[PDB]
């Protein structure tokens, strides 16, 4: 039964530390409540044009879907993940199939997750920074003592 | 050891069949326990082996000893990961893969889940500074050609 | 005369000598000796670095 | 046979596990059966909450139905709260094989045991000392800055050129 004005709480995680993460894994968590009272009502997320089948928790209302990526293509910036309930996930099959627009048909709702980038390491490291400073410091009271020695 | 006719084993590998050198290779192992007794699932082995000859090993991959048990009319799942050396690329080699398991009663069986010869492909992933670096030469070599030419006549 | 280069003389020796002591430290600490235990880097850069400076002073004559 | 089959993996994609991090979970389910898998269920309970800590994702899930010869992912993020060796178990998986069929239990893979690195040594191995760095050069502000402008104020007065 398809939900009648779905309100939803979204919740998203994403990795920020290469280091340890062998992988950038974003994760989408929705409490879905409905006017009708619509309990486990299949669920469909479509990231960039994938197809994710929406996980449904234990607990009635709660949904979650994760998708994971690339370090070197989880590019900083924001993400978009549509839903689409059964009704509409069999047309959009259909639209792909055919090769027809995907955004002809609307989504139930939509989800943005903001990733802000991980982390590659510094780009310069502290220490050659600190090290060029006080280097670069010392060169110039070099350059003032031989001027006094001279 | 033979494959014992209760168990039923299958192998998928998650990113297809080939098997790119230098690469991290993944799959899962499968086992399901259609007799009434319980299966226990002592070690999992891969190992590289002559297409010519499987008689004489090239590379043993580290054993991944489970001892985990499946009970009658019940499925597990096993991961096995392993990395081929990079140079071994573009020549093919013989891939077994064998799964060992014993009954309760101290019976050994012995099933070869994957037994066919696989090849490591080549790879071009990047233009690399050595691919740069043949470029500067070669369009180097042209140019100290094309500028040589034209002071000599 | 003497209170001019007295005082300058100190300055400068008190501003160079302060300089190389901190600069040196900072480059043994992290990349010479970036692979020792901390109390065994900090025993070399910290006597290298004051121990060297203590013979380049005498060195720079 | 052309009942339902699923392949689970249970996975970690952390090169490392180390205290008070991000630890990543992943539960790929393969369905190398032929017909559709309906009302697959997975259970997690191997994790205490005592341990590791639920940051994102939800361990026991429902999936309606799975078509023949495609996959599922599910990821999981938790954060060990102690340091020390833990055994990461099999989940449980139970799916109908066929429509109207016996419910089918399976088991997920298993890392195995796995250590759990200490803190103190990560930090000082690829956390960043930006603010560190910066305090640092402000220490060494007042013992170089000043005596030079001390130095350099006696320049100005009898630097007078000729």
């Amino acid at each position: 039964e398809a939900c009648v004005e779905p309100q939803i709480t979204p919740s998203y995680y994403t990795t920020s530390d290469a280091v340890i993460s062998t992988e950038t894994v974003f994760i989408v968590e929705i409490s879905l409540t409905c006017k009708n009272r619509v309990q486990n009502m299949a669920l469909y997320a479509d990231v960039s044009g994938k197809q994710f089948p929406v996980t449904r928790g234990q607990d009635v209302g709660r949904y979650q879907v994760s998708w994971s990526l690339d370090h070197k293509s989880a590019h900083a910036g924001t993400y978009e993940v549509r839903f689409f309930d059964e009704e509409s996930y069999s047309l959009l099959r259909k639209a792909q199939r055919n090769n027809e627009d995907i955004s002809i048909i609307p989504p139930l709702f939509t989800v943005s997750v903001d990733h802000r980038g991980t982390w590659n390491g510094p780009w310069v490291s502290t220490e050659v920074l600190a090290a060029a400073i006080g280097l670069v410091i010392y060169y110039l009271a070099f350059s003032a003592k031989s001027h006094i020695q001279a | 050891p033979e494959a014992s006719p209760s168990a039923d084993t299958t192998i998928l590998f998650v990113k297809g069949e080939d098997f790119p050198a230098n690469n991290i290779v993944k799959f899962l192992v499968g086992f399901t326990n259609k007799g009434t007794e319980d299966f226990i699932v002592e070690s999992l082995d891969a190992s590289f082996r002559y297409p010519q000859d499987y008689q004489f090993y090239i590379q043993n991959f580290t054993a991944l000893p489970l001892n985990t048990v499946v009970p009658p009319q019940r499925q597990a799942t096993f991961e096995y990961s392993f990395i081929p050396a990079e140079p071994m690329g573009g020549r093919p080699f013989g891939l077994v893969i064998n799964l060992n398991y014993k009954d309760l009663n101290g019976n050994v069986f012995q099933d070869a889940v994957f037994n066919q010869t696989v090849t490591i492909i080549e790879r071009e992933d990047g233009l690399d500074g050595e691919t740069i670096f043949m470029y500067m030469f070669l369009a180097g070599l042209g140019l100290l050609v094309v500028v040589g030419l034209h002071q000599l006549l | 005369k003497n209170e001019v280069a007295d005082y300058e003389a100190t300055t400068f020796s008190i501003f160079y000598n302060n300089t190389l002591f901190l600069v040196l430290v900072i480059v043994a600490s992290f990349f010479i000796l970036k692979n020792f235990n901390p109390t065994v880097n900090y025993i070399l850069s910290i006597s290298a670095s004051s121990g060297l400076i203590a013979l380049l002073s005498t060195g720079s004559k | 046979e052309e009942g339902a089959r699923l392949l689970a993996s249970k996975s970690l994609l952390n090169r490392y596990a180390v205290e008070g991090r991000d630890l990543t979970l992943q539960y790929n389910i393969y369905n190398v059966g032929s017909s559709a898998a309906l009302d697959v269920e997975l259970s997690d309970d191997s994790f205490p909450p005592e341990d590791f800590g639920i940051v994102s994702g939800m361990l026991n899930v429902k999936w309606d139905r799975i078509a023949p010869a495609s996959n599922v992912s599910h990821t999981v993020v938790l954060r060990p709260l102690k340091a020390g060796y833990f055994n990461f178990t099999s989940a449980t998986v139970t799916y109908l094989a066929q429509e109207d069929g016996p419910v089918v239990i399976g088991f997920t893979s298993a890392p195995g045991q796995g250590g759990i690195l200490a803190q103190r040594e990560f930090d000082r191995r690829f956390s960043p000392h930006f603010l560190d760095w910066a305090a640092f050069g402000v220490m060494t502000l007042p013992s170089i800055g000043i005596p030079l402008l001390l130095w350099y104020s006696s320049k100005r007065k009898y630097d007078t050129p000729k």
